[PDB]
């Protein structure tokens, strides 16, 4: 858009009737932990990881 | 002259000495290494094999 000169008309905006289709995604992760380093009580690992 | 009161405060002298030490000791594994603490008869931690 820009300042527009008199001639004696009007215009209106130029762009219209189109698109882009962006499509937006989705994105996931996931980690474990075995069951096991519980009973052994190493729960000092999963702070950094997390 | 020898008491028990100045073996504590060469022990306190001597803490203090390489306590200050230590809290500055320069710092290379933690570029490649990675921490973890343990409790007790700790021998496994089973996030490996997860990518």
């Amino acid at each position: 858009p820009k300042l527009r000169e008199w001639i004696g008309q009007r215009v209106i905006k130029d762009m219209a009737a189109q698109g882009y289709q962006i499509t937006n995604k989705l994105f996931e992760s996931t980690v474990g932990v075995k069951r096991t380093d519980i009973e052994d009580d190493n729960l000092g690992v999963y702070g950094p990881l997390m | 002259i020898i008491t028990p009161a100045l073996i504590s405060a060469l022990k306190t002298s001597f803490q203090k000495h390489f306590q200050d030490a230590l809290a500055t000791a320069p710092s290379t594994y933690l570029q490649v290494a990675t921490v973890i603490p343990s409790t007790t008869a700790s021998n496994t931690y089973g996030w490996l094999g997860q990518f």
